[PDB]
């Protein structure tokens, strides 16, 4: 089965920035593209994944430059240079190579 | 480009014409109930591609068969136009499309 | 095609005259109503059009001339008012251009058909 | 793991312009099994298949599936695993279409 | 009555996890029971403990037995390993034309960049069949028309005489009651005309 | 011998309409034409090629719509270019020339 | 030999043909009308012929492909679902006519300019034949009945016999059918689609259950 | 109010050749314009004869031809038969559909 | 996107047919992407149960077939989660979602659904109270 | 030196390769002139023609001749004067080919 | 393909040996007549053609044998002249190919189906 | 006409493997003299095992097979089998659609 580690330690940060942090996705590909084919998926408490973009050469497509999602090699990271108050946190496993829909790690920082 | 999708159109009238440099032919779709439909697509994309040659065959082929194949319609840049027309389904050849 | 009897007026009264031809002729094609006086080069009056409804006129005849059209005798009337002395002259219907065609066509044109003239003295 | 289908008749057919590459062209539609019931995937399957638009003519799955379409008759398809995009989304994909002899090869 | 490829045909590793290639073809359950000296290479070259499957069956190696099961088709696809063969082999015959006369085509056939084939039928028995191709052969530009007359002569049911090559031979057809070749011309039959 | 005659009058697109396709010509490495005919009488005739003329690019299109209305006898509208001149046929009532499009239309319609 | 056996679609229930059956349209006894489905079109219906056939896999066929395309109509919610098709057996006596002998005849005397090559493709192909101007309700005799439903993928079919049936001893016709040649313009044979179907057998096998869709042979027999 | 100018008559000995112009007030005569000539006979309705400067009806005899010649309308006529006495107009087109006639030409032959 | 609408009570009664839908009037199929239900309130965890598209078929469900009642009207919207004579065990507020669908974005390249809280009932909650 | 003949028809035609070049069709056919005997040597008249394979598409004498053989219309050509083989019997190479106008052009 | 039994014979006379098939294989299938002598290998005698009429016959039987292809029985006649103390054996009549067909072909072929043989004895 | 020449009596032991070599008197065998190679069993009427050059039939054993070697044609079987063994007759094609049979091979 697909045992990635979704949601990471990470560490407390004020409004404006990523409550979350780097996780080690299991299924992330260093794809040739130089892409990590990958959404960013957030599966924590109040909404399922958003999976925004696909193929996952920048920023989630159709939206804010701030925020990002990559997994690549032995790491993936749905934590990015800025983010709203309550927009981002826990990740998930989505990807442009399969779309298999299994639950996340669990793992969220305080809200100010 | 407020694109729109349209079902069971049954084709009337069929058109090639050569405005300008570039080949275009053009599509009217009809129905009972619903206003008269344009759809046309000239070849702005160059003709290396056998898109046109291709798309006029399937046109052809869904006049003379007189089916309901459907299809979708992209709006012009100015008031009154067949804009764009890019997907064409032709139904089943005695039912309708899904 | 065919062409009324002749008709003699007096100064300040109006004409009308009659130009018949088959159904098909009436039906597709555009017509030109023209005169001619004694002695004189052609004049060329108006156009009249099927589908339009309405006559293209020269300046000179806007607002004096009336052209109707009648289905049930196929025919077109020519209606003129407000003569004058010089106006003595022969009339005539001639047929013009198919409706959805240009000009170019090698059987049939312009001023192919002109009927035999209707005579009209004031 | 190459899925086969049996007697299966195409419904609808269709042209699309490729999303992913733009020299290439997406001709495909809509199958069915023939006499089964309509609520089931066999009953509505969407094969998709992938047509090169550099050199004019026609391939013979082409000239197949035209003429199977209008003459509407049963056809066998194995097909997979290579599932492929209708409108975005995941459809199957052709790789051997054969014509039904009898009752011995189509069940 | 099944025609039965040679050994040569019998190319290396192709098809994987059922995959056939867009070059070869699956063998069946009948294919390799009428076939002797090809179980003879496979047994001496496959090792035991093994499972592969069939195009319909599917066979078990020394250690289970080396054995031909039937099932269902489409089973045999579920195992890496697949038995497959180049369909064209060069017959080394000479080129003279062959002709079949008062003959319909059907049972089109058609896979991923292989070839257009279609038996012919004559009086409810098949006949021959023929195949072209536009991407290899010697008959590759032949192909441009042919099909256009191929398709109204499938479309109606006018007789044909059929001509075919028998320099190049293909086995595009499984548990085929015939020897498919190439297609060479199609000419329309008149009774008066002498032809037909 | 050659067989273009250039009026050299502009590019005008002239229409006749209600005209059904009859008669048809054709000629080794050269044009394939039609005479048109309204009301059972001749009108022009136009001509399709892929060898010569400035329309080349046109055969591979116009000769499909041209073999539709010759097979059901649909009266459409012939648009036509009198940049060339031709006489491919023998003791004409007509004048013939190059095909330049087609338009099967309903009457007093915009799409003609 | 000529086949004793004729085969022939409908949708009408065995209740009332075993009574009356099948009469002529009309009296236009023209060969070249029927088999180029002029005389079968709407508003020109006045064939003095009823088309039958000697094949019974055509008219399995057909009904089977009729279910697939009710089926297929259902998916979209456009009537109740259910399809009901009829087979009927036809002993032959010496009313009927066999399509391609007339037609070749009717060929040979008005020259190779009179012909229609589809005309005779389509008669060859569907086996068609032609009782003259009636065929009388003592001669019909078998019945298939087949029923389908499309939501739970079922189909069944039951076979009934003709009692009021007289058993002569008959058979076809040997000889053509000659008529003398039509005044009217023809501009192509008229065919069925899904499958390649003749006009008037599609029409006159139609009862009142719309309007079909004809489409000349030639336009779409060949590649566009 | 456009104005034609079209002349009044000429003669010239059987097996000439004559030249006929017609010209426009406004300036000068172009393939906008659309030349046309008509031919009258005595006691009957005239009958078209040229139309857009370069065609030729199937009643008209080949030795007529139109063109331009000098900014004007021109018509020539090579091997003046005897029988072609008549009377000759030109008409000129303008925006609206406005045609508008010369004077005539009664050209006769001596 | 699409403003997904249903109406009852808040409870799911046990030992009865159970049913949730999403009977969108306004937000039509069309610009809406595929539409699967679920019930992951409680246990947060990525699951599919009905199917839906832009087709109008209805199916079954891997987890139990016969318990839930096949209703799925991919034409009408129906997308919905009706649990015959459901259990207990799993208790939740089960939507039958309507996928806030995003469109085929250019960075994407393909299929990008933005959709986090995607839709379900205004207030047909599912509760296992009676 | 080339034979004209007219009130003749097209009832079959054929594809072939073309001999000596490799790169060439031959579509040829049989005519059937009408009034003519049945023992007479102008109700069979052979015609065939070349056909370039670098150039894909449709030549315009094919198509015309599609159309005449559909509809089986009168029409005169213009055989002769070179010699090609169908079905092991000689053949006339077409160059051009018309309808029938009417009685005064078509006797 | 039945065919009659054959006797034993006396020199000087004719024996008219029938080569009954199918009304398919009588109007196409080429026919050929062979010879089986007791002990020794069969001799290829000839072929017929039904429709062209011309019947290939090998020299040693040539002038001694005729053939005609009679169409009420729906047999085919082989006629020997002139018995000789030599032609004690019996007689096969084979399948040869279809009219209009070149041999290579699958499922049918020459020499496929074979009648019982018919022997004559000086 | 010419005479083709064969061997009169061949053995082979059960899965062994014997070839049969018809020879024209002529000269090489051509391939245009399309040999027929054909089986006569006792009691049965003979049948064409091999036409042409090395097509077979849909009864035509896979164990057979045929060839033009060294000027003549040669059929070989591998591995008989008791229920094989029987005649076999060697037949060519010659000019003027002439046909010549063989004296035979008796097979063991």
């Amino acid at each position: 089965d697909i045992v990635m580690t979704q949601s990471p330690l990470s560490l407390p940060v004020t409004p404006g920035e990523p409550a979350s942090i780097s996780c080690r996705s299991s299924q992330s590909l260093l794809h040739s593209n130089t892409y990590n084919y990958l959404d960013w998926y957030l599966q924590k408490p109040g909404q399922s994944p958003q999976l925004l973009i696909y193929l996952g050469s920048h920023r989630a497509s159709g939206v804010p430059d701030r925020f990002s999602g990559s997994g690549s090699g032995t790491d993936f990271t749905l934590k990015i240079s800025r983010v709203e108050a309550e927009d981002v946190g826990v990740y998930y496993c989505m990807q442009s190579l399969q779309t298999p829909w299994t639950f996340g790690q669990g793992t969220k920082v305080e809200i100010k | 480009l407020p694109t729109h999708l349209y079902k069971n159109f049954t084709v009337q009238e069929l058109a090639l014409k050569l405005k300008g440099k570039n080949q275009e032919f053009c599509l009217t779709a009809f129905m009972s109930g619903r206003s008269l439909v344009r759809a046309c697509l000239s070849d702005a994309g160059h003709e290396h591609d056998t898109w046109f040659d291709t798309m006029l065959g399937f046109a052809i082929s869904a006049y003379a068969l007189k089916s309901r194949i459907a299809l979708t319609v992209e709006d012009s840049p100015y008031p009154g136009t067949p804009g764009d027309l890019l997907e064409l389904q032709i139904c089943p050849l005695n039912g309708y499309c899904e | 095609l065919v062409q009324a009897g002749g008709e003699v007026k007096k100064p300040g009264t109006s004409v009308n005259v009659s130009c018949k031809a088959s159904v098909y002729t009436f039906t597709n094609y555009y017509l030109h109503w023209v005169r001619q006086a004694p002695g004189q080069g052609l004049e060329w009056m108006g156009v009249m059009n099927p589908s339009g409804g309405k006559t293209i006129y020269a300046q000179k005849f806007q607002g004096r001339v009336t052209t109707t059209r009648d289905t049930s005798t196929s025919t077109v009337y020519m209606e003129l008012r407000s003569l004058r002395s010089e106006d003595t002259a022969v009339y005539y219907c001639a047929r013009g251009l198919y409706y959805g065609d240009s000009s170019g066509y090698f059987g049939a044109g312009e001023f192919d058909h002109w009927g035999q003239g209707t005579l009209v003295i004031v | 793991y190459v899925l086969v289908k049996t007697n299966m008749v195409v419904t609808s057919v269709a042209m699309k312009p490729y999303e992913v590459t733009p020299t290439r062209m997406l001709v495909c539609g809509i199958a069915a099994k023939l006499g089964a019931a309509a609520s089931s995937p066999d009953a509505h399957v969407p094969f998709c298949f992938g047509k090169d638009l550099k050199r004019p003519g026609s391939s013979p799955m082409e000239v197949m599936l035209r003429a199977v379409f209008m003459q509407q008759r049963p056809l066998r398809m194995f097909l997979g695993p290579k599932q492929l995009t209708f409108e975005g989304k995941p459809a199957l994909e052709l790789i051997r279409m054969v014509e039904c002899s009898g009752k011995q090869d189509c069940p | 009555g099944i025609v039965i490829p040679p050994k040569a045909l019998f190319t290396q590793q192709g098809g994987a996890y059922g995959r056939c290639p867009n070059g070869t073809r699956a063998l069946t359950v009948a294919e390799l029971r009428g076939n002797a000296e090809l179980q003879t290479y496979l047994r001496q070259i496959t090792p035991g403990w093994s499972i592969y499957g069939l195009y319909d069956g599917t066979y078990l190696g020394q250690a289970y037995g080396g054995i031909i099961k039937d099932a269902p088709p489409g089973a045999g696809f579920i195992y890496r390993e697949t038995f497959c063969i180049t369909t064209i082999y060069k017959t080394g015959q000479p080129a003279a034309d062959h002709y079949y006369s008062k003959v319909t085509a059907t049972r089109l056939l058609a896979s991923t960049n292989s070839r257009l084939c279609a038996v012919f039928v004559r009086d409810g028995q098949s006949v021959i069949g023929a195949c072209a191709s536009p991407y290899e052969g010697r008959y590759r530009d032949m192909y441009d028309a042919l099909r256009r007359l191929l398709y109204m002569i499938y479309m109606s049911g006018l007789a044909v005489r059929v001509h075919v090559s028998k320099e190049e031979q293909y086995y595009d057809y499984e548990d085929a009651t015939f020897q498919t070749y190439a297609l060479t011309g199609i000419s329309l039959c008149n009774p008066a005309a002498s032809i037909c | 011998i050659m067989t273009t005659r250039n009026t050299g009058q502009p590019a005008t697109d002239h229409y006749y309409s209600n005209v059904t396709a009859t008669r048809l010509l054709s000629s080794t490495n050269s044009r394939l034409c039609a005479v048109f005919v309204r009301s059972g009488q001749p009108v022009i005739g136009a001509c399709t090629s892929p060898y010569d003329g400035k329309y080349w690019s046109m055969y591979s299109r116009l000769r499909k719509m041209l073999y539709l209305i010759y097979v059901a006898g649909i009266s459409v509208r012939v648009h036509v270019s009198k940049e060339e001149q031709y006489y491919d046929y023998e003791d004409a009532t007509f004048e013939t020339y190059a095909l330049t499009g087609i338009s099967i239309c309903n009457p007093g319609s915009s799409l003609c | 030999d000529p086949p004793a056996t004729v085969y022939r679609y409908d949708s009408r229930p065995p209740e009332d043909v075993f009574q009356n059956g099948f009469t002529a349209w009309g009296n236009n006894d023209n060969v070249l009308e029927h088999l180029t489905g002029r005389s079968c079109q709407v508003g020109s219906s006045n064939s003095a012929f009823v088309s039958t056939s000697s094949s019974r896999r055509y008219t399995e066929v057909y009904l089977e492909h009729r279910m697939q395309e009710a089926v297929e109509a259902e998916r979209a919610g456009r009537g109740t679902g259910h399809f009901i098709g009829y087979i009927y057996e036809v002993r032959a006596d010496n009313n009927f006519y066999g399509a391609a002998s007339s037609y070749f005849e009717y060929v040979d005397t008005y020259g190779d300019n009179a012909g229609r090559i589809l005309a005779g493709a389509l008669a060859t192909y569907q086996s068609e034949y032609l009782a003259h101007r009636r065929i009388p309700p003592e001669n019909i005799r078998r019945v298939t009945r087949v029923y389908h439903n499309g939501i739970t993928g079922e189909t069944t079919t039951t076979e009934y016999s003709n009692a009021r049936y007289v058993s002569q001893q008959t058979r076809a016709n040997p000889n053509p059918y000659t008529s003398r040649r039509s005044v009217a313009s023809i501009v192509g044979t008229l065919v069925r689609m899904a499958p390649v179907v003749g006009a008037c057998m599609a029409r006159q096998a139609e009862s009142s259950e719309e309007a079909m869709v004809l489409v000349y042979y030639e336009s779409i027999a060949y590649s566009f | 109010q456009a104005v034609v100018t079209q002349e009044p008559s000429l003669t010239v000995s059987p097996g000439g050749t004559v030249t006929l112009t017609c010209g426009s007030s406004t300036g000068a005569v172009t393939s906008g314009h659309y030349p046309f000539w008509l031919q009258q006979k005595p006691g009957q309705a005239p009958r078209t004869l040229i139309y857009d400067t370069s065609n030729k009806h199937s009643w008209t005899p080949a030795r007529f031809s139109a063109s331009l010649l000098g900014g004007k309308a021109a018509l020539t006529l090579s091997g003046a038969q005897p029988e072609d006495e008549a009377e000759y107009y030109c008409l000129l087109s303008y925006s609206g559909a406005r045609r508008v006639f010369g004077g005539g030409t009664k050209l006769t032959v001596l | 996107q699409v403003q997904l609408q249903e109406s009852g009570p808040g409870l799911v009664k046990p030992s009865g047919t159970l049913s949730l839908t999403c009977a969108v009037s306004g937000g039509s199929i069309s610009s809406n992407d595929w539409w699967s239900w679920v019930r992951q309130s409680p246990g947060k965890g990525l699951e599919w149960i009905g199917e839906s598209y832009h087709s109008g078929g209805t199916n079954y469900n891997p987890s139990l077939t016969s318990r839930v009642t096949i209703s799925v009207d991919q034409s009408k919207n129906h997308f919905s989660l009706r649990l015959s004579s459901v259990t207990a065990a799993d208790t939740a507020v089960y939507f039958c979602a309507r996928r806030t669908i995003g469109n085929y974005d250019i960075s994407t390249g393909y299929y990008t659904p933005a959709v986090f809280f995607d839709s379900w009932g205004q207030g047909i909650l599912v509760i296992v109270s009676s």
